[PDB]
């Protein structure tokens, strides 16, 4: 059905591809051309992993797993069984998450708004990549991508992070892992202004965005303001993926030995690596 | 076209004292300067502070605490600066051994100021907690911020005190250092049996959800300022084309629906949820559950 | 035992919680319609939520959601199909009548207040104390169309008073009348405005104002809607 305001924005056009072909709704849903892709490469990927199912022997949701190449194989193709279905549904994967993209700057074109959504999300379509492409080419092998099943790809984690030390010393991991803490702390502290704001005390009249900048003032001495707080909730979200990426792309391949010894070019820097004391010497 | 990431133009008027309400005018600071620096993402005016009785135990408490900690690494520095910036990840102020359990008899020198340095921290973070419910209450709000704020509290209490006291000693507690904090979180995860079968652990994963969600909501209503989006509150109580556009955006792209009032209520709740859940996993570790690998193999 | 207690709990609590932040996002654009505006048959899974009622500040009355919806103005399409789903073609102008990406919300015909009861939006003329503290001055500056004519020029910055940003230019016409364009927008260049959005043309058809002084949140829908709508409609006539 349809939102009480929502018939006046059901026009057609804004395709990308295709014209008016596939330019209709399907319930709350809008089609478009790239709507017909997701759900062909979707529809494809869930069959692999339902056939996958069945040569690994197990229905159980917490047991099916979808397994790379052996290192064995480099970087050419392999059997089904021993590797060639994780190679489709990494290309479905990707196919459903692209055109995931475009189908929503066909529903950014018709609405008549930015493109900061596609873009954004896009940063996360870049991960995946890294994961499943970019660090295992460089690599030299798909075996160093992680397997799609859901306690099994968090093995891959441990033994990915364990290979190096603690991963708690990639520079680019705490980096990273610093804008996932603060987006988290930011995004609290705004959804808990506009409310508080929206619902003020029981019987006060709505409060103001002059209410909202004089609250963080009066607190922190400095107020980001309401466009900044959207600006600043972006930039926090899409750094950390970004630096979540860098953090792997250079792991295996430029650095490969143990993270902790990374910092010691910092200890042994020439007009202290040999004071005594301290912890080092 | 252009993307309103960046101001384009900076206009500046008198500083901005701020509402008044129910404040007590008598304890805000000179408005600070102006930073063209800052004008370019967010607002360029700097202060006026509050700072009244709570902000000053705060402020002093935790400066407190901090040089406490800072101390330490000078002694460990043997009073050396070269050294001190050497070594300034490296050096760690630990809690006591545990045989002094829960008790406030630990030398100086090995935990007794671990001690010390925990309670400045516990006086300056309750204080600056019941800050943030006085600074809503002045200016008629919702304790919003106060109760989301509550959330991290929860974490930071079972991690350095509601469980060390659980487990009956202080040894159990997080020490203060840069890579010493980063091993504790490795050990412990050890010693319980991987974290990542702790089900709360995973809970506060999904939670952390958050990037996704400000990630869109950011994107949107930077996409929606053509229409002035970013005035969410007006548009709450007269919504026009913005919140109109925001909506059909979520609605025509996964099928259900968003109020502009109704996506921070999402957006609180995703955010608190990561650390009442965490709280929870950490709490249960080594108090009620011993191996969560184990745990995970009888559900019981 | 006893972490296994902790977590089912969690797990319904979390359903509660599910439910409760679904329903509130139900309290605009409900009950769903049919595309003829009859209540439509399936309303989805939740019931509406208990209304909930703001006091608006500065004695402005209330709202209560969720509440009776109408659309408050016409609405110039038609079905292009015999069935539900698909799109509605214009029977006008669209731009001028106000569907599509041109669309504007009946909003209150009142300019937004600040917190101590003045218009949030002024012109920088009238505005005191307000000047462009840094950035290119767009004043004086010609403002160009997306088939690379020139329109107009900025005769005013229109400012946020209590966030102290941009918000509109005051374009002036060459007819000797003014119209705002969305700082959003625009591009301020170092010779130049520029508006993608609309072709020279259709300058003259942006929505106008009442009070010279002052712009109300209807007018503020009516003309972002023009300028955004022209990203569709006035392709036509422009060039990269
Ligand atoms: C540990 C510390 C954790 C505390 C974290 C709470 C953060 C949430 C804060 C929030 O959004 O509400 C502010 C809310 C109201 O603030 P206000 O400023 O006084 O209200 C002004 C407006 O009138 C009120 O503003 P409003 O109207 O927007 O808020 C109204 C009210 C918020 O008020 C509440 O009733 C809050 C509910 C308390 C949540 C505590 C849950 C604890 C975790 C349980 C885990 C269980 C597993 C073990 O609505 C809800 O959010 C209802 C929540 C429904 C949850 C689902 C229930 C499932 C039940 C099935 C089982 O604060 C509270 O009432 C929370 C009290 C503190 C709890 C201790
Ligand atoms: C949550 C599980 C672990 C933990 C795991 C990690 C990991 C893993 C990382 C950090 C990192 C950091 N942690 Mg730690 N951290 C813990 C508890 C804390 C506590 C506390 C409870 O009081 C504090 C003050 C810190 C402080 C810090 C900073 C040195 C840095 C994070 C930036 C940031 O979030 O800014 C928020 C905003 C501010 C304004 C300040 N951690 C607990 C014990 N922390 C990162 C780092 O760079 O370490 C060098 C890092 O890689
Ligand atoms: C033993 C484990 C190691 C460790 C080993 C690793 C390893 C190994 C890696 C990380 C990576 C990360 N770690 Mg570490 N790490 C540890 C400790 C920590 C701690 C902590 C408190 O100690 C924290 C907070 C983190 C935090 C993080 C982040 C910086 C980063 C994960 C986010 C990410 O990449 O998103 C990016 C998001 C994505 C890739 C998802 C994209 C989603 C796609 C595009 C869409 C999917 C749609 C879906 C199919 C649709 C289905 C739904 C419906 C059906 C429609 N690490 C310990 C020390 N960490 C990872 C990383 O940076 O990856 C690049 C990584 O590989
Ligand atoms: C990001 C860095 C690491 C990584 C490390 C971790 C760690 C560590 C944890 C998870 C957790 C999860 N991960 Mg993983 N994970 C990675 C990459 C992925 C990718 C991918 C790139 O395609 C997917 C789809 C998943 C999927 C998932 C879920 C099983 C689970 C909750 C995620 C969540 O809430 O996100 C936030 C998103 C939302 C809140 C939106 C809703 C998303 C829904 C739930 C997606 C469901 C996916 C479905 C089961 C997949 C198949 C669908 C197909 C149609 C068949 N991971 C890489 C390899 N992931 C947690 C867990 O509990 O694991 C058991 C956990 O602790
Ligand atoms: C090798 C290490 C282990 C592991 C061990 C642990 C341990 C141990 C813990 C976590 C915790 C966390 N882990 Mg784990 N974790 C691992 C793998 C991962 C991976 C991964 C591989 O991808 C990820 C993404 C994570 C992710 C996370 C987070 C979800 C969670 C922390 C929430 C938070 O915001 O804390 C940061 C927020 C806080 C600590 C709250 C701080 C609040 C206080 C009041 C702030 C005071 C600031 C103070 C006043 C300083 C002032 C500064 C100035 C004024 C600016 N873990 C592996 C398995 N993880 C925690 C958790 O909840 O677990 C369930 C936890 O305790
Ligand atoms: C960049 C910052 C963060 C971000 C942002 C972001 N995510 C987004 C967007 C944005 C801006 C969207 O607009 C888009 C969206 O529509 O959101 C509602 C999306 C979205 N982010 C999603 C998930 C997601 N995002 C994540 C992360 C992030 N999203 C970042 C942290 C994660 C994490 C943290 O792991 C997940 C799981 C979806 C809800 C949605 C994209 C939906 C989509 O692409 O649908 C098309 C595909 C399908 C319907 C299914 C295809 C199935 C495959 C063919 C078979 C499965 C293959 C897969 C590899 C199996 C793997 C399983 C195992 C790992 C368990
Ligand atoms: C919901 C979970 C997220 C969250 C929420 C949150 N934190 C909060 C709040 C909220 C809603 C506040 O209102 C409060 C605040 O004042 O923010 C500006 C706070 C706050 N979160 C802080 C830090 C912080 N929060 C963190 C975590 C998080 N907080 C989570 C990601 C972390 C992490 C990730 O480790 C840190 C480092 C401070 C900015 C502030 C608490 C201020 C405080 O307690 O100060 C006492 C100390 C002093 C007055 C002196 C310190 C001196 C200098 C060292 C010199
Ligand atoms: C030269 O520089 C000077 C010396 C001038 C100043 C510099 C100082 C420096 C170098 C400071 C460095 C500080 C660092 C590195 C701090 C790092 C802190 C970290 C990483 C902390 C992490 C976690 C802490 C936790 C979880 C603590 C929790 C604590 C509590 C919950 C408090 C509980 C209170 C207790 C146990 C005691 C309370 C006692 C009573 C009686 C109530
Ligand atoms: C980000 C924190 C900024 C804090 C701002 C506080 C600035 C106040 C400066 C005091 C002003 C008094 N005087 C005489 C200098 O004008
Ligand atoms: C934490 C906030 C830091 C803000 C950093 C300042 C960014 C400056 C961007 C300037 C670009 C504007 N300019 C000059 C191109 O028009
Ligand atoms: C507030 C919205 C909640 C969204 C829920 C996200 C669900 C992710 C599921 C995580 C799986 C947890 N577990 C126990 C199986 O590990
Ligand atoms: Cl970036
Ligand atoms: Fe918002």
């Amino acid at each position: 059905a349809l939102l009480s305001f929502e018939r006046k924005y059901r026009v057609p056009g804004g395709t990308l591809v295709g014209g008016n072909l596939f330019d209709f709704w399907v319930g709350p849903f809008y089609v478009g051309f790239f709507g017909v892709a997701t759900f062909f490469f979707a529809a494809l990927g869930i069959i692999l992993i339902a056939w996958s199912a069945v040569l690994q022997g197990t229905w159980n949701p917490q047991l099916i797993s979808v397994y790379p190449p052996a290192l064995e194989y480099g970087l050419g193709g392999a059997p089904l069984a021993k590797g060639g279905l994780w190679q489709i549904i990494t290309i479905c994967a990707t196919g459903a998450f692209v055109s995931w993209a475009l189908r929503e700057v066909e529903i950014c074109r018709k609405l008549g708004i930015g493109y900061h959504i596609p873009f954004a999300f896009a940063f996360a379509i870049l991960a995946y990549l890294t994961l499943v492409l970019f660090r295992p080419v460089m690599m030299g092998a798909w075996g160093y991508a992680f397997p799609y099943g859901i306690w099994t790809h968090l093995d891959w984690v441990s033994n990915t992070g364990y290979t190096y030390g603690n991963f708690h010393y990639n520079p680019a991991h705490m980096i990273a892992i610093s804008f996932f803490f603060t987006n988290a702390l930011a995004l609290a502290l705004h959804g808990a202004l506009v409310l508080s704001a929206a619902n003020p005390e029981k019987g006060k009249e709505m409060r103001t965005p002059d209410h909202e900048d004089t609250f963080f003032r009066d607190l922190v001495g400095y107020s980001i303001g309401t466009l900044g707080i959207h600006r600043l909730g972006l930039l926090l979200s899409l750094s950390a993926v970004f630096f979540s990426a860098l953090c792997m792309i250079i792991t295996g391949t430029i650095w490969f030995d143990q993270w902790v010894d990374w910092w010691q070019w910092w200890v042994k820097l020439p007009w202290w690596a040999n004071i005594p004391g301290g912890i080092n010497g | 076209e252009y993307q309103n990431i960046f101001s384009q133009v900076q206009v500046r008027g008198p500083a901005d004292l701020g509402m008044t309400e129910d404040v007590n005018l008598a304890n805000r600071s000179g408005v600070g300067p102006f930073s063209t620096l800052l004008g370019w993402f967010g607002n360029a005016q700097l202060g006026p502070i509050y700072l009244g009785s709570l902000g000053v135990l705060s402020l002093f408490s935790g400066l407190m605490w901090f040089f406490t900690i800072g101390i330490w690494f000078w002694y460990q520095a043997g009073w050396n600066p070269a050294v001190f910036l050497r070594d300034l990840f490296f050096f760690s102020l630990e809690p006591p051994a545990p045989e002094y359990g829960l008790s406030f008899a630990a030398p100086l020198k090995e935990g007794g100021l671990w001690l010390i340095a925990s309670f400045f921290m516990f006086v300056a973070v309750w204080s600056w907690w019941g800050r943030t419910y006085l600074r809503a209450q002045a200016l008629g709000m919702g304790k919003h911020t106060a109760w989301a704020f509550l959330s991290a509290i929860w974490l930071w209490m079972v991690l350095g005190f509601i469980r060390p006291i659980l487990m009956g000693s202080w040894s159990e507690a997080v020490p203060y250092g840069i890579f010493s904090h980063l091993d504790w979180t490795n050990n412990f995860s050890l010693v319980h049996g991987n974290l990542f079968y702790n089900p709360f652990h995973g809970l506060s994963i999904a939670f952390l959800g958050s990037a996704l969600l400000f990630a869109m909501h950011g994107a949107t209503i930077l996409a929606v300022s053509r229409f002035g989006g970013e005035r969410e509150l007006e548009q709450i109580a007269d919504r026009g084309t913005a919140a109109e556009r925001a909506a059909l955006f979520v609605r025509w792209t996964m099928g259900f629906n968003a109020t502009m009032e109704g996506i921070h209520r999402w957006a609180i709740w995703m955010a608190v949820l990561v650390t009442l859940t965490g709280g929870i996993g950490i709490l249960l570790s080594g108090t009620v559950v011993d191996n969560w690998y184990v745990w995970g193999q009888n559900h019981g | 035992d006893l972490a296994s207690l902790a977590i089912y709990s969690f797990w319904i609590f979390l359903a509660g919680l599910i439910y409760y932040l679904q329903t509130e996002n139900m309290r605009e654009g409900y009950p769903l319609e049919n595309e003829d505006g009859t209540p439509a048959a399936n309303q989805g899974p939740f019931p509406l939520p208990k209304p909930k009622t703001f006091i608006l500040p500065h004695g402005r009355g209330t709202l209560t959601v969720p509440g009776p919806e109408s659309e408050d103005r016409p609405i110039a399409l038609a079905r292009t199909a015999v069935s539900e789903g698909f799109p509605h073609a214009p029977t006008g102008d669209p731009m001028k009548d106000g569907v599509g990406p041109a669309s504007w919300v009946a909003r209150r015909d009142l300019p937004e207040l600040d917190g101590h009861g003045h218009n949030k939006i002024k012109p920088m003329k009238a505005a005191a104390g307000f000047h462009v503290s840094a950035g290119k001055n767009p004043i004086g500056l010609p403002v160009r169309g997306c088939d690379l004519e020139i329109a107009g020029k900025v005769v005013d910055i229109w400012v946020d008073i209590p966030e102290q940003m941009a918000r509109f230019l005051e374009v002036e016409l060459k007819d000797g009348s003014t119209r705002l364009l969305p700082m959003q927008m625009v591009k301020v260049q170092s010779n130049r405005v520029h508006v993608n959005a609309l072709s020279s043309d259709l300058f003259a058809g942006i929505p106008t104002i009442k009070s010279p002084t002052e712009v109300t949140l209807l007018e503020e829908d009516k003309i972002c809607g023009y300028v955004a709508g022209g990203l569709m409609y006035a392709a036509p006539k422009r060039k990269s």
